[PDB]
């Protein structure tokens, strides 16, 4: 069935010991050692309105503000862009 | 440490580099045998090389014997334990008198902890297996190391670990991005949380990102450790931190002192002895104060016996200011200082003598100057004569109140009348038994 | 080694007409506590 | 092995402590103990002074409409009666006075300690 | 560097310098003088060593500082590890946890040790190779092989699942000296033959190898387990027991167990499973015991389980602690009826001379003739403790002075410094009115 | 003080004294060899006796749902509330249960034909059997079957129940209820005495003034009676001396 | 066979012996003699009985030996089973698990008990088949005279799973609580015969300490059994007091006061009696009955001398009883009886020298001696006991008075004469 | 002084206890939260749903329920013994929060002593 077999060896160096690992198939291999790629860092993103770094996230609109009256503005344009657009 | 207590001027005793004592240093005046033989006592603590020796200091009240204690302890330094200790503090109800005096020698007996160590810090940058490339048995692919690249902010390093350590690897989840660091004395992968810079400000996370470490990637220091043989006592009597019913037992139930069997601390002594011959650690004797001695029942002085003629007891400090008094717990038995002679055979008896005048003053104007107080020469001769007749500690309490009333009459320093004006303000123990004397029917009892 | 010479369930009230809400509160309590330390209690097999 | 004690003893024993609800008074507005830990010294000082509800309020939230749907993410009278009526808004009337009563009985007391300080006096 | 044991009072006894015909020597092994008394205790030591007579009480009794307790040490360090000596004072037995009477059943039964020796077949060798392979998902039975190895001989095992198990905890690795017992399994690592990989990183220092064992691998050793009754006491008495062997808090063991334990320990001895190692409980300064724990003791050594009970008393014609009744030594007389008291004479002045040059060899100091006259003379006066503290104090005080021998300076000096009991009570008198209470 | 020979009429005349005064006023009886427990010290006992002897009245309306279940519909958004129908001999009334109440419903076991109280201030439900109705549905069941109640489902009392500081400070004391481990293991230890601190209890008198001052509380300080005080000891006169002067104090 | 009530001290006593007038009889139910103390017995008994005056105290006092504990034993035995009758020592007070003002509270509410009556349907049958399926089930029971099918309950079936019960086990359900106990199987307990569901009345007595433990805490009624009360919170009594009185009003209950009995009161202290003055005004106080042999004697705790050990304001709450010494006809009705209770036929030259050596040293002595005398006649193969074997028991068993010789004789061989 | 988030619960996602989101408001703001493992099981832990007031702190993570909102479909005929109707905070989401108390050192001895040391200084079994 699909094993990983752990070794253990001696061999000479006058002695010296050494461990190995043997996966039976490339599917357990790639499952415990998927090689993945470093991650990204992520746009720091900034406020529209305000142009300070972004703090929140207006859910209904997906548009990061960072202020109170930036969250008022951007429901206002919202709700312009729904009375034009309908 | 800011406020100021009765022997915060005694920074040491103040003897020259031949033992002799200084007729003023360090904080203390007079006292110039007593001094010298609390000396000759500090080298035997700091010589480590006796155990059970005991020393008691004796003279009348307000004589300096608490003072020489201390300065005692400043000379020692903190390295050396100084466990001060109260005679009242035998009678517990929880433990009996034996296992308090036990557990204070214990806490005596210091012990010093000296390790390297060595941890791997980084952000994991790099995972990639070193695969080999016969594999062995035919089939598969086998690996010899597993590659980690660590980031950290001034370096990255790269570190060629043993195979095994994939187990590790994946129960702790760790992936690339990942904060990790490795124990070399162990060779075990603990995650530290993931970096912040894979953090946005959307996010809600509270201990799962954290800063990139500082520094190199391999850190390695020396930690040194002070432990008393009371500490390891304890926490292996009442253990904390176990998953069994039995820590959760000791986490439910009220905190009790037990009595700590010889087994565990005969178990304790030979870890210490192992500790010590791998050289890992260095012991400590430290010094045990046991003020107000008299106040110890005649059961207390009989264990005292056997706990001074052990082979790992501290050097003992006992201090009395009584005379032929009779020994606590037993029906009109008379002894020099309330001591049993048994155990003043097993003491060396420190004479603390009464303060001169000159002595007396010099004690004033060196409290004055601790307390941060400016005192004329007139009024300090006039507070002198009235330490002649009192005592010298009703001197220096006199001090503040005479300050606080300069303050409030708008004066940088004291004068006569302030200190006339406290002396007829408070009265002594003197004036008040002669009051209490004068109308002896119109009090109570 | 030592056994105790005799071993008996805990003492049973017993009311004709009782609470109804009694059992079920006993009940509930009980098993709670013993899914909650049962597992803790594992290493003692042997001694018990 | 021994069988148990069946100890017998009359129903109405087990009945000697407990009081009918419309018997006693509510021992909750003197819980003390039971706030450690769960109520905390900003609940008491900070919040609760400024965002209690007032009846005005619960009464226009309780009369107005229901709210509009909130919008989608976008990524940028014959058989009327009026008695029966007019007990059901006596009810709607009680229950609101009874809504407004509790929030204001169960938020009334403040930790004695609170969890702010527990938390920065409970070393590791 | 100093070890948790030091220099004490009694760091120079190390036995009671007995000869064959148990005749002492004048000074060997620490001991100088009390001839009558180390030959009364050689004796008690060859009763105890014989361990066939339950419940003997001896008696110490003399003038303070004459060597009843440098007696019992002697005793004590001939005895050996292998015998128990349960040491304590009489003011230990008033707990508050536990009665007087159990606290003394307690101290008997900490005197007494049961000894279980059995055999078993222990595995030591070399791992060469060790292989584990395991399900890559789900649960499944692990099949292993593991190699070992000594100086004449080589085995491969076929390994089973809890093996691999306890291997795998274990994380015995090629070059790991292992130890297998096995019925129980278990596995203990004592080394490594030789070392790791360099090339590997995060590994640490190498410690020092050790040599791999010789022999077969399969061997039988003797496998000896000794525990006191005090100890089966304590975990059979609850759950719990194990901790409170550490931690005490035993409160009062239940006599159902201790008649369970006596019964079963008699057939253990009857069936040749185990052997009793009967010891000595010292209780130094007896004369604090109380009435009721002199009573207790009166019937407490007719038991067969008792164990050779040795104490320590400088009272004379004295009140018996919770009565008002003088007795000798504060002992009632039907305690004294069963126990033999043995006297210790006061020392001569060559006999306090030949002490305090043992007590300086132990203490690493060099005195001069005329200080150990000088010193011998202030012992006579004062006492012989006060003698020994001053030996220090004048070792301290030569070596300030960038010295190498104390001379009668040194002695004198600290002579001024350090009082003792005389010269304090002296001076208390001249200022008694300074002194406090009376 | 009453002093006078025996046989007098000290104790008569304090329980004159407790007659005059009405079943409204705490009159607390003590003998001065009852301060001498195992479980407080002694100072303690007299403390408990004097905020026995202070007594609280407050006035409320409570209000209980009771019934038999019709019906137990929980509604889904997690639960947003539950539906449940009661009956009663005067009719039937629908109520929206917050959804806490749940929890409790379902410890008790609650379902369709129970017969429960709500209480409508604390949430709290007792399942008081099962609807003799439903006696017969089987020939052999564990089941207590108790009758319908007779009144309407909604039911008001105001009530005016007498409390003593003593009271507030035992409740006070431990914790109540509790699912953590902790407090479930401690509901196994034995019940034993504490010597409540005075924090405490000048928390215990914040809250007790600050509902004097809302108008929902009334104090009736009431008296404190030791017969054989001679039976106290040397430290209990020093701590009544104390005590006395307290302005919180009763007679 | 050996039961555990074997034959003790009191085994003879039965009751107090008196006609309906409360006039004495000579020798009636194990009581000989006495005929005054036998009369305050039977009128304290008369006011017990009668239930309305509370709190009532009466002490029997007099020399040791004069039937003191005798007359206790009569009048417990005089009431019956229904009635509590708490006896304790007056050491039993003396407790590490609480006060002592605690231990004569509860040894006080022990006397008083709560008699409820309340009806219950108990199924008695014999198994015949058990059906239980993925719940539902059917359980089929018959008697000698009937036989019926059940439709059982899920509490019923879960009851009946947890009690492993087998065709052919005759067993007793409660209906209301599933309270099912097997009292054997039969083919060893007889079928029952009778109906199979029967309404019962059962009735009980439940102590005011009872109530209180029970209701204490959760799963309370285990200290019933374990000590471990602690001290019952004062609160908790006067609501169980409060709640027994609404009881006796309601009719759902009835008080039966009882007699608490402490024997050798003279060991309580100062603290116990005044405790006692004022417990005894209660209105749910027991009946008190005391006993001491003290005469003017200090008092426990104190340095002052009073009468019976007793402190004067007690005493003056207590009806005294005087018990006289016996005379030789009472002695040899005495030992008459004690003989047909140990099953010993003595001559009558034997009960003679008995009843002088009674008389001459004390009458327990010679009751001692009675056992002892059978003995040595079955020894020597004999029947009836006889004046050399009574000499012989008292040459080889002494009595205080030649111990006290024979010691004073050899007054330095002991220990601590003083 | 500590950092909160401080506002009432719009709408709780779990997708799979994994990954979610969670959206809070104010009477001037609203916006969404992306949550870990842990934030996961503190919110189903506590049981917080929808129209319930909480504040978060930022570096413990602990939450802590103030009330709940009050709407049309929220009025109960019996309510629990905790639970109170509070108005929807105003301001901005996140707040410091300033706490100052005095205490005495026997307070903090009583609180470290041991694991629910607190319960002691109320009953006083120090
Ligand atoms: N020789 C001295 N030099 C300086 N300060 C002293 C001296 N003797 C006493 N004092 C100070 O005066 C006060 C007297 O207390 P102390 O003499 O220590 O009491 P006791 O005699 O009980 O030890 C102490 O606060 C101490 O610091
Ligand atoms: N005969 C002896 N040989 C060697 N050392 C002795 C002898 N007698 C006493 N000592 C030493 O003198 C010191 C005091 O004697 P100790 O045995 O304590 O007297 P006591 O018999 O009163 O206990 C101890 O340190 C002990 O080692
Ligand atoms: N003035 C009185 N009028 C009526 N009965 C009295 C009077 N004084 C005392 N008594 C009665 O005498 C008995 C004993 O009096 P008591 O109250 O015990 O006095 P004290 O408390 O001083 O010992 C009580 O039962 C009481 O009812
Ligand atoms: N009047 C009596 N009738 C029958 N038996 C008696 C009588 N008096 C004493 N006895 C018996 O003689 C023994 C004497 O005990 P008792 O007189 O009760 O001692 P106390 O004086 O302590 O009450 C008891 O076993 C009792 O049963
Ligand atoms: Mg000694
Ligand atoms: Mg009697």
């Amino acid at each position: 069935g699909p094993i990983i077999t752990y070794h253990s060896v001696t061999v000479p160096l006058a002695r010296c010991s050494r461990t190995f690992i043997t996966f039976s198939d490339d599917a357990t291999f790639e499952e415990w050692f998927p090689q993945g790629r470093p991650p990204k860092v992520p746009v720091r993103e900034v406020c529209p309105v305000t142009h300070r770094p972004a703090l929140y996230r207006d859910p209904v609109t997906d548009i990061p503000y960072a202020t109170a009256r930036a969250f008022k503005i951007i429901r206002e344009a919202y709700k312009k862009y729904i009375t034009a657009h309908g | 440490t800011q406020r100021i207590a009765s022997h915060s001027h005694v920074k040491g005793l103040g003897l020259d580099e031949s033992g002799l004592a200084k007729q003023a240093a360090s904080g203390l005046v007079g006292q110039e045998n007593a001094r010298e033989a609390c000396g000759v006592i500090v080298e035997l603590i700091k010589s480590k090389k006796m155990a059970g020796r005991a020393v008691l200091l004796a003279g009348p009240p307000g004589t300096g014997k608490t003072a020489l204690a201390l300065a005692i302890a400043q000379e020692l330094g903190s390295k050396v334990p100084f466990c001060p200790m109260v005679g009242s503090e035998v009678y517990s109800t929880e433990i009996k008198k034996t296992e308090v005096l036990m557990e204070n020698f214990r806490r005596a007996i210091g012990l010093r902890i000296k390790e390297t160590k060595e941890v791997y810090e980084g952000e994991v940058t790099e995972l990639t297996p070193c695969e080999t490339e016969n594999p062995m048995g035919g089939y598969g692919k086998t690996i010899s190391h597993v590659i980690i690249g660590l980031k950290t902010a001034k370096g990255t390093k790269q570190l060629k670990l043993d195979p095994s350590i994939f187990e590790s690897l994946q129960k702790e989840r760790v992936e690339a991005g990942d904060v990790i660091y490795i124990e070399a004395n162990s060779g075990a992968v603990k995650r530290q949380g993931r970096c912040d810079t894979y953090a946005t400000e959307f996010d809600l996370e509270a201990e799962e990102y954290v800063p990139l470490p500082k520094g190199d990637v391999h850190k390695k220091k020396e930690i040194i450790q002070d432990v008393t043989l009371h500490d390891l006592d304890v926490a292996n009597a009442r253990p904390q931190g176990g998953q069994d019913i039995l820590s959760m037992m000791g986490q439910l139930m009220k905190p009790k002192k037990t009595e700590i069997t010889d087994k565990l601390r005969g178990e304790i002594n030979k870890v210490v002895n192992k500790y010590i011959d791998q050289g890992i650690a260095e012991l400590v004797p430290g010094v045990l104060f046991v003020d107000e001695v008299h106040m110890l029942d005649i059961e207390c002085f009989t264990y005292l016996h056997r706990a001074l003629e052990s082979s790992i007891a501290p050097i003992v400090i006992f201090a009395s200011n009584r005379g032929n008094c009779v020994i606590r717990g037993t029906e009109d038995i008379t002894s020099p200082h309330g001591i049993p002679l048994d155990l003043l055979d097993r003491v060396m008896i420190i004479r603390t003598m009464l303060y001169t005048p000159q002595e007396m003053k010099q004690i004033i104007k060196i409290r004055a100057q601790t307390e941060g107080i400016n005192i004329s020469e007139e009024a300090l001769n006039h507070l002198g004569e009235i330490g002649t007749k009192t005592t010298l500690r009703y001197s220096v309490q006199l001090l503040t109140p005479a300050n606080l009333l300069a303050k409030i009459n708008g004066k940088d320093s004291i004068e006569k009348e302030h200190v006339e004006e406290i002396s007829e303000l408070f009265y002594d123990a003197k004036s008040s038994a002669k009051i209490l004397a004068d109308q002896q029917d119109k009090y109570m009892k | 080694f030592v056994m105790p010479p005799v071993e008996a369930p805990p003492p049973s009230l017993h009311a004709c007409h009782p609470p109804p809400w009694l059992a079920p509160r006993q009940a509930a309590f009980q098993e709670q506590l013993a899914s909650e330390l049962w597992p803790r209690a594992r290493p003692l097999h042997r001694i018990v | 092995i021994t069988p148990g004690i069946c100890f017998s003893t009359a129903s109405l024993v087990l009945r000697a402590t407990d009081v009918h609800p419309l018997q006693r008074i509510d021992m909750g507005r003197f819980d003390l103990i039971g706030l450690e830990g769960r109520v905390s010294r900003y609940e008491a000082d900070t919040f609760l002074p400024r965002h209690r509800l007032s009846r005005r309020v619960l009464l226009e939230v309780a009369t107005a409409p229901d709210p509009p749907p909130r919008p989608k993410p976008v990524k940028m009278s014959p058989f009327y009666l009026d008695s029966l009526e007019e007990k059901r808004k006596r009810q709607r009337s009680e229950r609101l006075e009874r809504i407004f009563q509790l929030s204001e009985a169960h938020g009334a007391l403040a930790p004695v300690y609170g969890t702010e300080v527990l938390d920065f006096c409970t070393l590791p | 560097v100093t070890r948790i044991e030091r220099i004490g009072a009694h760091s120079h006894i190390r036995g009671l310098g007995l000869d064959d015909a148990l005749e002492p020597r004048q000074a060997s092994q620490g001991m100088v003088g009390q001839l009558a008394a180390r030959r009364a205790a050689g004796v008690v030591l060859e009763m105890i060593r014989e361990g066939k007579i339950a419940g003997r009480a001896v008696l110490i009794a003399g003038q303070p500082g004459t060597g009843k307790t440098a007696i019992a040490m002697g005793m004590a360090q001939a005895l050996g590890p292998d015998t128990p000596f349960t040491a304590i004072a009489g003011s230990e037995i008033f707990s508050l946890e536990m009665s007087k009477t159990e606290a003394l059943t307690q101290a008997f039964r900490r005197s007494i040790g049961v000894r279980i020796k059995e055999e078993t077949e222990i595995i030591e060798g070399e791992v060469v190779e060790i292989q584990i392979d395991r399900p890559a998902t789900g649960t499944g039975s692990k099949v292993g092989k593991l190699t070992l190895k000594t100086t004449e001989m080589e085995t491969i095992y076929d390994l089973g699942t809890k093996m691999i198990e306890s291997l795998t905890k274990d994380k015995v690795q090629a070059g790991d000296v292992i130890t297998i017992d096995k019925a129980t399994g278990k596995i203990s690592k004592l080394g490594r033959s030789f070392t790791r990989a360099r090339d590997y990183d995060a590994m640490g220092s190498q410690t020092k190898f050790v040599q791999c064992p010789d022999g077969e691998l399969q061997k039988r050793k003797e496998v000896v387990h000794t525990v006191s009754l005090h100890e089966i006491d304590v975990i059979n008495s609850r759950t719990q027991g194990f901790l409170a062997l550490f931690s005490g808090d035993t409160g009062e063991i239940k006599s159902e167990v201790r008649e369970q334990i006596n019964a079963k320990v008699a057939e253990w001895r009857e069936e040749g499973k185990a052997e009793i190692i009967p010891g000595v409980l010292f209780i130094d300064e007896v004369h604090m015991l109380d009435i009721e724990s002199f009573s207790f003791l009166n019937r407490a050594l007719e038991s067969d389980m008792a164990p050779v009970l040795i104490m320590a008393t400088n009272r004379g014609i004295t009140r018996i602690r919770g009565t008002s009744y003088q007795s000798p030594h504060g002992i009632p007389i039907d305690l004294l009826d069963r126990l033999l008291i043995v006297s210790t004479t006061p020392y001569s002045e060559k006999d306090t001379k030949q002490i305090l040059r043992i007590r300086c060899e132990e203490e690493d100091v060099e005195m001069s003739e005329d200080a150990y006259t000088v010193l011998t003379r202030i012992g006579l006066e004062t006492s012989l403790r006060y003698a020994i503290q001053l030996i220090t104090a004048a070792s301290l005080v030569c070596r300030k002075r960038k010295g190498t021998e104390v001379q009668v300076d040194d002695i004198k000096r600290v002579y001024s410094l350090f009082l003792d009991e005389s010269r304090s009570t002296q001076y208390m008198k001249e200022y008694q009115d300074a002194f406090l209470f009376n």
